[PDB]
């Protein structure tokens, strides 16, 4: 192991699961459950067989309000969804005994597709999942009803949309969690271009499971981007543990101690007490009736402060049951804690900066939107390297229905299909088990 | 908690606004009906419109530990109250408010701008907060204003009466009474009956209570200990981002 | 006296120090000549087209306060703010068009292809014949095919091709009508630096027609340039009009030795080459030609760049490309009007000059903490002592940009290094926020709070010298009141050092050209001229339209 | 195995190596050597330590003709390359004795870097290789000389260039074979955005080895794009075998029988004879002194026609020792063979169409360039699904020095570094051996 740090792991109920776990046991580069989480997102595709049937029946393909009169095709796709999905799986799979999975949902109106891992071992990125799935279902529909050569192009438009005239799958009736690689803000960002609503949708509005999974995705992307390399690797691992994995029950205990009456300022005061109690910080200098705090471990102070930041979101936005205030919490938790202690805030100001623009682009006219439509690959919320988006996932989970663009509006196909995978719906479970299983191999 | 460093009256006034154990000095009496009238979200006696059904109508340890505010229990809309603070020795100031709001109030969504400062929360809980914001030393009827739009004035010169500029003139100074009357709600709709806002604080008390640094009051450059902490944060941020 | 005192006295009847005035009794929009013109024009527009348009009774009534005139800094021209809106200012529109329609294309690979693959000779005489050929073809005229229809020479009179080189003897042998004379345009020490950087290289400066640039987009420039370079290469050097070697010239002109003004942008802000978002702060400083005419006053050089960038980045780029509508006119004019930023920056220059001497200060955090703090406190105190100044720059964002620009430029005057100047910019923001318990608009300090830690970072999308950053730097990609000032901080240490350029010597030479429409040596003077409706732009269609 | 076809495998000398190998043993989804080639391309980065030193010494960073006067740093990077590369490998690797590889070349002026596969098992795409490599060497250089906080940003600019202001690594001193994911013409195209000069450079101008490697990359991308799925999978495997792998020695024998005096037309006549000899085609109808040929296996006729296309390129452009005529060969081999037989040409006209624009954009003014600057992700040459680019790789390999934009001009760092890996330099060797080892597992 490169680092000596050890952490105690807990479950989504505050119960201790494993004590003295090496820090690198939670690393995406080592944890086998995080590896299964990343690879599952890459290869999982939702197929809307009902949407394909309705698009063909009305010739409404290729984007919003689009229709080609005279091209209508009446095919009972949902009625034959079992045969169609079986025929597609035969083309999606590599061998009869690989990890290919095709399951029907909603009585055949939907299809969960997991492209086998063998195709990705010889692929450069992740686009094989939608492209192999789309062409397999297009061919399966054509073979099922013997669609003629002259009409088959309508099936293609109903499945994949206006591509390749549009760069995106504009009007497609398939869905994934990742977007096309061209829409990356930068190289290595693919695991960040996952809408918060997609995570909240498939976590079924569980706060800790959404917070854990968001931190897993955010910090895993930090490794692909190279940010979690060398001098910064320990800082991102500590942030993953204490902010997203509830290391040492710090997030859980802070929420419990301030849930009935607490505020953001009270969570800060308790965190500074806990950090001073655990030797993370110490009084470095005294001014006139003001103690200046210092530390010899900035990475650990950042992790503790990030833990209090997550708890402040759960206390502040949990009391309001409205996610919108998370941008204010992300801002002034960091603003107040800097003038309370004299130490830098989480991500050395990057969370406060992200929160400033996130507040603006969610309360104004120039763009953005609701807290659920943002993600790590958004220009507004890409700046903090994994310490801000996880707090939004916890906030959107607590929202009682105040968002116009909720996960039900933008992630309906995701919540029905991607929540079926147990790894993503309850990721805190599998990641804690995997860290314990590998704790003596690190 | 220390809240804020410094040895000036300004620094102490910032600590007082943030400290929930500091009882804010009440300067005026405003009825419950007048607070609802000033907000302009509903008529007095009108039921709270609901954005979603009440909470009583999934399993989550966080939801079970965080007691929701009364407005979230009923499903009230999220409404706002917004204040503009003159840079000429108004008691509260934009960042002072947001910092203080998130120390004192639960479930608060605060935003800071140069010409306005807003808090959003559940409607019935907003009314409870707005009473304290309007009656206590958070507010002065001459150097502060409740403005939901057209907030221009925080940096402008005062008028002959010492009132801050208001494009919509929501607060009128009465020369005959020496008191300020609010004739419109915060969005600019005329009220049926104006709301008495009391007398403006005199300039001596303004300088005792203000939280803005100025050369003709207490300069920020003279609060050397407060500047020292800000310079320290700048250096530590720089070093942390590098290594 | 403070440099802004005269402008403040022109704006208000009260003394600049008075804290009180009168409102609501000014007649609203009727106080203003410009608003009156707009109301009458809106009536004519609605009457002619049958749809309501401009109406002073929509929304809130403008003019409850003084609708201020603005002094364009370094001039004596006073205009209402509407005259500095880029839509109403033809000088501002032409400044961007002159940048958008420009591209730099080398001749070094092409001449190598001519001599090696084609086995033909390249001499100053052949270069002159090629240049005479390309200046016929570049505006849109034929040289090879029969029955070609062409562009009207008068509609495309602003398009041409020039060349420059560091070899004085070679430059003297090319026809001087096509040569940007480095020795005539730059002072001696600057000319020797630029000529040493260019060396024996020969570089074309291509400017495509403004009417095409306005009809199409920025990505058209390098393509339009390459086509006519390729046709003129075919004609002048007697190639087959379409053989294998002809493909080399096309790749050379389009990719191999081409310098775009702006690089393309990612998808969320999808844009091709030669758009403002792709222009790095170092290029923008070098496009501005104040460096070769005001080289003894580093403050004047730095602030002309601020004016160039504030108008382009905030008014045209962020205020239209990325948003639109009324826009961000006064967000930018705060940086080049009323001599406000000038007073603040001349103070910091003199402070640095007396204490350290220009470029003599240590390049460390101590110089940042000293210079940025002193200049910030001076700037913020001017608003506190002159209420007319605080009412003038009424937006906190405006004030934060002006104060931090002076603090950043001054710190760069001291260290001779743009990165410590950038650190002084963010320190100014932090001190400003604490002094007045306010800073900018709702989302002004996104980058400002990310700022300190990202000044000296080295990570993938965080670490870059300030000269290489631009509107696409992730923290900077969204918000007004920064980008134009960052360009000034990039110019600041090189102006104090006496450097001929900030980031690209070819870009600096490419705009030292008297055949441009916009005068990049006098950016603020051009803004005032366009505000007075005295600027003659290119690209008009009057010749092909009825009287 | 999904298909009944078997092929006989040969070497780059026309010698039989293994007989009756199932077709899918050559499949990218099954062949372990193709997997090793694709994964090696994803994780291999060249570092120009000499270029970084020169950039820092002159402050020439951030793009062509760019320089920041006053930023110069004099660091002896090449003199300390052993210590720098050792420190960088420590940050690049995940664990000790993993598949991390860092080798110095040119006396320390260059560095071959192979990022460990463990980082890619938890990554969505391939950008981790340059991003982790760049930041490790940036940190290693800073630690080696104790570069100050105020100067370190110049080391970052010297290594990775103007990113993120530019979308690309504009001015960087690292090189890969893949480009940034944003520059893909479409999803799944990453293995196609490999310049032909890059392939020819690291194959050291061996015709058959360049043809095999180009076909391996092109057809593997056809799987990631979804083109080689279902009804079209057999066509792409047959094209991979006969056109790129010298299946049944067909390309070799055609080149041998027409190498001394043959032309494109003579190669066509022999290919049509061989197809008629092997039962691939048969006389379907007789017109006036003209036999109309038909087939019951279009995929196999396409593979045979694709073999002759490669052989016609080797005969025509080999005789000229100039690559430029490949655009003409790709066009008129297909044009002539259709009126010679009455059957569709290679890729059902898509090779002929690709050749039309490829001829145009390599002999005109509107763009393109030399044959070596094209690739499968170029707008001009993306249209044929894997059957045209391999002939350009073979042609540029035969070019005796008539190209201005040769691999030495645009792929110098690739020719020096990426050729050192034996998998990439001689891919025909390993793919044939791997197919034989798995022949009884297919
Ligand atoms: C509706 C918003 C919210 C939003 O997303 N944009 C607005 C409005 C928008 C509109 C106003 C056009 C109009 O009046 O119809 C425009 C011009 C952008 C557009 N769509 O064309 C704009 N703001 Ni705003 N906006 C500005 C500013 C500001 C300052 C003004 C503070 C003051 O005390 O007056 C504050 C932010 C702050 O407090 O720091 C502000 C807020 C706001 N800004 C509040 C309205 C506040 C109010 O009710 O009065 N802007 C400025 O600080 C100066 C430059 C000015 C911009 C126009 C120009 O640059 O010429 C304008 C830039
Ligand atoms: C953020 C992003 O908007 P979206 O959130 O993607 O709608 C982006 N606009 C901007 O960055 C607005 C910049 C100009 C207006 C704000 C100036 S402070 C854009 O339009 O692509
Ligand atoms: C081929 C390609 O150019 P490059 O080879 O990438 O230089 C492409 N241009 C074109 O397609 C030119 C189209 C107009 C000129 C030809 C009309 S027949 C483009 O710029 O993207
Ligand atoms: O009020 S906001 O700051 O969002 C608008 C600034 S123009
Ligand atoms: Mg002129
Ligand atoms: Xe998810
Ligand atoms: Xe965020
Ligand atoms: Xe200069
Ligand atoms: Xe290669
Ligand atoms: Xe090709």
């Amino acid at each position: 192991a490169k680092f000596e740090d050890k952490v105690d792991l807990y479950d989504d109920r505050g119960n201790l699961v494993e004590e003295q776990v090496p820090l690198e046991a939670l690393s995406p580069l080592r944890n086998p459950a995080i590896k299964s989480i990343v690879q599952g997102i890459k290869r999982t595709v939702a197929v809307n067989l009902e949407g394909i049937e309705n698009a063909l029946k009305t010739a409404k393909v290729g984007g919003p309000a689009c229709k080609i009169m005279g091209r209508e095709l009446d095919l009972d796709i949902v009625g034959n969804a079992e045969s169609i999905a079986a025929a597609a799986k035969e083309m999606i799979q590599v061998t009869e005994d690989d990890d290919t999975n095709v399951e029907l949902l909603g009585g055949g109106k939907r299809a969960l597709v997991q492209v086998p891992s063998a195709r990705f071992d010889v692929a450069a990125e992740y686009s094989a999942a939608p492209l192999v799935t789309a062409t397999a279902f297009v061919q399966a529909i054509i073979n099922e009803f013997d669609v003629s050569m002259y009409d088959a192009n309508m099936v293609k438009a109903a499945v994949l949309g206006r591509y390749p005239q549009s760069v995106e799958y504009m009007g497609a009736n398939i869905a994934t969690m990742l977007d096309i690689p061209q829409k990356l803000e930068g190289p290595g960002y693919a695991l960040r271009n996952i809408m918060v609503n997609h995570v909240v949708a498939a976590t079924l509005k569980n706060t800790l499971q959404a917070a854990a999974l968001s931190t897993i995705l955010e910090q895993t992307a930090m490794f692909e981007m190279g940010d979690a390399v060398g001098a910064f690797e320990r800082m991102h691992l500590l942030g993953l543990a204490y902010q997203g994995m509830n290391a040492d029950n710090l997030v859980f205990d802070l929420v419990k101690a301030n849930g009935k009456e607490g505020t953001v300022g009270s969570v800060i005061a308790d965190l500074v007490e806990r950090a001073l109690e655990d030797g993370v910080i110490k009084v470095e200098k005294e001014l006139t009736d003001y103690k200046v705090y210092g530390t010899d471990d900035l990475a650990m102070w950042n992790a503790y402060a990030a833990a209090g930041l997550m708890a402040a979101t759960m206390v502040n936005q949990g009391a309001a049951r409205a996610a919108q205030g998370v941008s204010s919490t992300l801002l002034y938790y960091n603003d107040l804690i800097e003038f309370e202690t004299g130490l830098p805030s989480v991500d050395f100001g990057k969370v406060e900066g992200t929160a400033v623009g996130f507040s603006f682009f969610s309360h104004s006219i120039y763009g953005g939107g609701g807290p659920g439509i943002f993600n790590g690959n958004h220009i507004v919320t890409r700046h903090s390297k994994g310490f801000a988006i996880p707090c939004v996932a916890a906030a959107m989970a607590l929202d009682a229905g105040t968002q116009m663009f909720s996960p039900e509006a933008t992630s309906g196909l995701i919540k029905e299909v991607f929540s079926q995978v147990d790894e993503f719906r309850e990721p805190l479970k599998y990641v804690v088990e995997a860290a314990a299983e590998i704790k003596n191999e690190i | 908690a220390q809240y804020y460093p410094g040895t000036t009256k300004v620094a102490q006034n910032r600590r007082n606004f943030c400290n929930p154990e500091y009882e804010l000095e009440k300067l005026r009496e405003i009825s419950d009906e007048d607070v609802v009238k000033i907000l302009g979200h509903r008529a007095p006696g009108e039921e709270y419109p609901s954005v979603h059904p009440p909470l009583e109508e999934p399993e989550d340890a966080i939801r079970e530990m965080v007691e929701p505010i009364d407005g979230a229990k009923a499903g009230d809309r999220v409404r706002y109250i917004q204040f503009t603070d003159s840079m000429y020795f108004a008691p509260a100031q934009p960042y002072v408010r947001s910092r203080a709001y998130l120390c004192r109030y639960r479930g608060a969504d605060a935003g800071t701008l140069s010409g306005r400062q807003i808090i959003e929360t559940r409607e019935r809980d907003l009314e409870k907060i707005s009473k304290e914001l309007l009656e206590t030393e958070f507010f002065d009827p001459a150097r502060s204003g409740v403005r939901g739009k057209s907030v221009h004035g925080h940096s402008l010169r005062l008028d002959e009466d010492g009132m801050m500029f208001d494009m919509l003139r929501r607060q009128i100074y009465n020369k005959d009474t020496g008191r300020v009357e609010m004739v419109k709600n915060q969005i600019g709709d005329e009220l049926d009956e104006p709301v008495d806002l009391g007398e403006p604080l005199d300039e001596e008390t303004l300088m005792e209570k203000t939280t803005i640094y100025r050369v003709d009051g207490e300069a920020y450059r003279d609060d050397v200990e407060a500047v020292e902490i800000m310079q320290r944060i700048h250096v530590l941020r720089s070093q942390g981002g590098f290594n | 006296d403070k440099l802004f005192i005269n402008a403040l006295k022109k704006k208000f009847e009260e003394s600049p120090e008075e804290k009180k005035t009168t409102f609501y009794t000014l007649g609203g929009w009727k106080q203003s000549e410009r608003k009156t013109e707009f109301v009458n024009a809106g009536k004519e527009v609605a009457a002619k087209r049958g749809i309501p348009q401009y109406n002073p009774d929509i929304g809130t009534p403008l003019g409850q306060r003084v609708l201020m005139p603005y002094q364009v800094s370094t001039t004596d021209t006073y205009v209402e703010g509407d005259d500095l809106h880029f839509v109403n200012n033809a000088a501002m529109q032409q400044m961007w068009d002159d940048i958008r329609r420009t591209v730099i294309v080398g001749l070094n690979h092409a001449h190598a292809v001519i001599e090696k693959r084609l086995g033909k000779e390249v001499t100053p005489e052949t270069i002159t014949h090629y240049l005479e050929t390309v200046n016929h073809a570049m505006p849109g005229a034929a040289v090879v095919q029969e029955h070609m229809v062409e562009t009207h020479p008068a509609l495309v009179a602003d398009s041409y091709v020039k060349v420059f080189t560091g070899n004085d003897e070679i430059a003297d042998e090319i026809d001087p009508a096509f040569v940007i004379d480095i020795n005539k345009q730059f002072p001696e020490d600057q000319a020797e630096t630029l000529k040493a950087e260019v060396g024996d290289g020969i570089w074309q400066v291509v400017r495509i027609p403004t009417i095409v640039s306005r009809t199409c987009d920025g990505a058209t420039t390098s393509r339009w340039s390459a086509m006519q370079i390729g046709m003129s290469m075919i004609s002048a050097y007697k190639q087959a009009a379409g053989e294998a070697a002809t493909g080399d010239f096309a790749y050379a002109a389009k990719h191999a030795e081409v310098i775009h003004m702006g690089t393309y942008l990612p998808v969320r802000r999808a844009r091709g080459e030669n758009e403002p978002g792709g222009v790095p702060f170092g290029y923008l400083a070098d496009i501005c030609q104040s460096s070769r005419v005001n080289y003894e006053d580093p403050v004047r050089v730095s602030l002309d760049v601020v004016a160039t960038g504030a108008m382009l980045y905030d008014q045209i780029w962020l205020g239209s490309y990325m948003s639109g509508g009324v826009g961000f006119t006064q967000y930018a004019t705060a940086a080049y009007t009323d001599n406000i930023l000038d007073d603040f920056t001349y103070f910091g220059k003199e402070y640095v000059e007396d204490k350290y001497g220009l470029c003599e200060a240590p390049n460390n955090m101590d110089t940042v903490l000293d210079v940025a703090t002193e200049v910030t406190f001076y700037g913020l105190e001017q608003y506190e002592e002159y209420p007319a100044l605080l009412e003038d720059q009424f937006g906190g964002s405006q004030r934060a940009a002006v104060v931090a620009a002076a603090a950043g430029c001054s710190t760069a005057f001291a260290t001779g290094n743009a990165q410590t100047g950038l650190s002084g910019w963010y320190l100014s923001m932090y001190l400003h926020k604490e002094q007045h318990s306010r800073l900018g608009f709702y989302g002004y300090d996104l980058q400002d709070q990310c700022g300190a830690s990202n000044v000296f970072s080295i990570r993938g999308d965080e670490g870059l010298p300030l000269e290489l950053r631009g509107p696409n730097y992730p923290n900077y990609a969204m918000n007004v009141g920064h980008q134009g000032e960052y360009a000034g901080i990039s110019q600041a240490p090189h102006a104090a050092r006496g450097d001929a350029f900030v980031f690209n010597p070819l870009v600096k030479i490419a705009f030292a050209d008297d055949n441009l429409v916009f005068d990049f040596t006098n950016v603020r003077g051009e803004f005032a001229k366009g505000a007075l409706r005295e600027f003659e732009p290119a690209g008009e269609r009057a010749l092909i339209t009825p009287a």
